[PDB]
RNA sequence: CCCUGACGGUAUCUAACCAGAAAGCCACGGCUAACUACGUGCCAGCAGCCGCGGUAAUACGUAGGUGGCAAGCGUUGUCCGGAUUUAUUGGGCGUAAAGCGAGCGCAGGCGGUUUCUUAAGUCUGAUGUGAAAGCCCCCGGCUCAACCGGGGAGGGUCAUUGG
RNA sequence: UGAGAGUUUGAUCCUGGCUCAGGACGAACGCUGGCGGCGUGCCUAAUACAUGCAAGUCGAACGCUUCUUGGAAAGAGGAGUGGCGGACGGGUGAGUAACACGUGGGUAACCUACCCAUCAGAGGGGGAUAACACUUGGAAACAGGUGCUAAUACCGCAUAACAGUUUAUGCCGCAUGGCAUAAGAGUGAAAGGCGCUUUCGGGUGUCGCUGAUGGAUGGACCCGCGGUGCAUUAGCUAGUUGGUGAGGUAACGGCUCACCAAGGCCACGAUGCAUAGCCGACCUGAGAGGGUGAUCGGCCACACUGGGACUGAGACACGGCCCAGACUCCUACGGGAGGCAGCAGUAGGGAAUCUUCGGCAAUGGACGAAAGUCUGACCGAGC
């Protein structure tokens, strides 16, 4: 059950997010496989980052997106990537 | 903390005069206490290096760890010396600004109005006296209520004004143009007493 | 026990133990009835080596020994009849 | 197959098991605090599959599998023979 | 399109009023910056090491003054430095501490000149890896700073393969 | 980026010890205290633990039962069978001087639920049981007996070999051997629920079910080298070291057996005794070094003390079972119950270390088609 979820990395009351990708049985802030970008809910047009190229690698390996992940995913233009991808071959 | 005390005292215990070349060495140029017009014999090396020390750390009224962590900052620039940059980063902090430009006349003053919240940088107010202002910065006088008594007063009365500050006595903006230099700063006391007290600290 | 739903796992674990002792005992019977048959040199020889075998792949179908397990016993049987 | 073992070289040892040696391969290093270069030893067993080689041979080695509680390698080839 | 805040009427911003509510701890014989009075009389007491105290004590106890730091200031305990005082970097053995009373010798350590070869040590190139956060370098955000974020370097006595 | 000083003498130079001037800390205590921001807070007894909370969920797998609106459909409760989760997350450092850990490799000796892809199936039968109803013994915890009942619960019969194994062929590798193709022998599975079209239509969407192969992810085993004191600790081993075969495991192997032999390790420190979780890192130093392993991340070990297995993809199991032991508690004397090194909290030890708080709004986790339900993880507040 690999995953794709946020990483929390702010002080107390200004958090930040690393997203990530890793093993769900591990800690929220334990151990990853790697690293896929960056996101930002301060910032009123919230800030993402990220590589896209390794997104759409895990994506057809199996790896799962969380809720969030999902929605910053296809405001990117990944998840539509990823369907003509798959189920146009 | 800062310091309350007469603060013309510290100037006949450091034998230079602290405030604007206005006279507090003018009668008894001598020590406080009753010890004050019969001096005694010879000060060791540590003395001159503690009152070198003492005589920067009292000019720009600042505390011991701040004193120290600045002197440890201008140790990281390896471009020029180590104590011409010390020297020259105490120049840039807000406080000597407002001296400078001259809407103070001391810098207790120019410290308390920096602190009420009567200045700003960039239009953005700042009420940190520590604060370091960069080259090129126009800082104002909260165009809301430039109104004030004293500052009206001290703007007119121009004591000194240096080479490397610009100014405009009608929006009242002022800002450094350029970075200045020892021989037009207190070529008289020291910058390298100060660098050996700080070898064995 | 403290928790609800580790009252229910005692039951329904000492259940399974009990069918899967039956069915291991069934599988090991089997097989040593062939074995004391082909110590003797009896007729009826071949039939009772295919029931060991179906015996044996039954019980991996039900859980009970691993499959490299199975590998191993139907080589086993195999190389002493047929 | 086109990741690779561990091949060493020896000299033989001991050989009175029944196909198994032990090859000492040599070696040397340095000091940690001071500088000069000591040398280093430690012995393998081998197998042998027809006990074959002798004591003083130059032998080589390569690395298996557990063949027992503590043999780890086999004999590849005899270089030298003593006389 | 529509729908959800525990913190919480929290941070913050604007108006009026008032210098009014907000400074202490250690030291002052030499090391080591900062001295005069009075009390007491080898007593009462002080000390990190030197050492003070028996009638004019800058060394004890108070007062006045002065120095260092400051919402803290001193004291005890623990560790590294100063300590080249275990010395690879980086010490010594005539008299200061220190050549076994003398030989013979197994293992070990170190070895004259030179031609060809090898490549174990030695030197060097390329590839993989040495997590993240930390120290450090550049850049950016909180009114500044602590703090927070982005991009890098560094760290192996490491492995593989080619000179 | 390498600063020194006092102190042996009547005076000196050298040797030499002792002391001081710098840093830092999970610190304690004396005097004294105005605020905000960010962090930190049982180092001692791995001592004993009152009280509340920390793991459940699913009616779209299945039969029952109670209500609110004699036949009525919905909404809200109750226990039960069945699935999945409870091996994660959270705590502590007692044991451990060894493949435990770090770094670098190997497996032609290996396993892997949920997740992604591909190929092929999904046929036809049977016997029960909890609940429920009645009934016995019970101080209780709880146990039995009779009768009826359901399923994705359970069991046989069919069909499937792409799996393993053996034979021939071709190619290949670092011994054992690996890959691909052809045959031969014995054998092995499966389950429905909710919808749409519904002329009988007999079709179909979706989520589940069975067999085989890959990916991913997680685990397992073997090896080189590296980090502690004592020689006023020199001998240690008898499944011990190797071979033959047999059993056993996911898997190679003295892993365990029967037989055969007499080997193995040690001054390059075996054995024994004492102390210690290991690392990224942290403090100090000009450097080489020296001293620590608290907050945070990774690996390991333990769960009142000591043995064992069972269920399961995975445990020899942190709020599971069985036995023994010490301790505490309830009893009608026949007997029963328990484990804060989870979060708060208490008594005790100590120089010494916090509230018996709010919420799942945010991030992560379990189950469910989903709304949702659970979450002392965690996000906030208090000292």
């Amino acid at each position: 059950a690999v995953k794709i979820r946020l990483k929390r990395m702010g002080s107390k009351k200004s958090p930040f997010y690393r997203i990530v990708v890793a093993d769900s049985r591990s800690p929220r802030d334990g151990r990853f496989i790697e690293t896929v970008g960056t996101y930002n809910p301060l910032k009123d047009p919230a800030e993402v980052v990220l590589k896209e190229d390794l997104v759409l690698d895990w994506l057809s390996k199996g790896a799962q997106p969380s809720d969030t992940v999902r929605n910053i995913l296809s405001k990117e233009g990944v998840m539509k990537k990823h369907h003509e991808a798959k189920n146009v071959k | 903390s800062r310091y309350t005390g007469p603060s013309w005292k510290v100037s006949r215990r450091l034998g230079i005069s602290l405030s604007g070349t206005g006279k507090e060495l003018a009668r008894r140029p001598y020590k406080p206490g009753q010890h004050g017009p019969n001096s005694r014999g010879k000060v060791s090396e540590y003395g001159m290096q503690l009152t070198e020390k003492q005589k920067l750390r009292h000019m720009y009224g600042m505390n011991e760890r701040q004193f120290r962590t600045l002197f440890i900052k201008a140790s990281k620039i390896k471009e020029g010396k180590h104590g011409v940059n010390f020297m020259v980063l105490l120049e840039q902090r807000l406080d000597n600004v407002v001296y400078r430009l001259g809407l103070a006349t001391t810098r207790r003053q120019a410290r308390q109005l920096v602190n009420h919240g009567h200045i700003t940088v960039d239009g953005k107010r700042v009420d940190i006296p520590s604060y370091h202002v960069e080259v090129g910065q126009v800082i104002g006088v909260r165009e809301k209520s430039q109104n004030i008594s004293t500052i009206k007063e001290a703007v007119e009365a121009t004591v000194g004004r240096p080479a490397f500050v610009s100014f405009d006595t009608e929006k009242l903006e002022g800002s450094f143009t350029r970075l200045p230099e020892r021989d037009e700063l207190y070529p008289e006391i020291d910058e390298a007493l100060v660098v050996e007290y700080y070898n064995q600290k | 026990p403290n928790i609800e739903s580790a009252i229910k796992r005692v039951r329904t674990s000492a259940n399974a133990n009990a069918k899967n002792s039956s069915q291991t005992n069934a599988m090991r019977t089997a097989i040593k009835k062939f074995e004391e048959a082909v110590a003797a040199g009896a007729d009826n020889v071949d039939a009772l080596y295919n029931e060991a075998v179906k015996a044996v792949d039954m019980a991996a179908t039900k859980g009970l020994i691993h499959k490299n397990k199975a590998n191993r016993d139907k080589i086993r049987l195999s190389k002493l009849a047929k | 197959e086109r990741n690779q073992r561990k091949v060493y070289q020896g000299r033989v040892v001991s050989d009175k098991m029944d196909k198994t040696i032990t090859v000492v391969v040599e070696t040397k290093k340095n000091h940690p605090i001071y500088g000069k270069r000591m040398k280093y030893s430690k012995k393998y067993k081998a197998h042998d599959e027809n006990n074959t080689a002798k004591v003083g041979d130059i032998v080589k080695i390569m690395e298996t599998r557990p063949l027992s509680a503590t043999k780890r390698f086999r004999l590849l080839e005899v270089v030298e023979e003593a006389v």
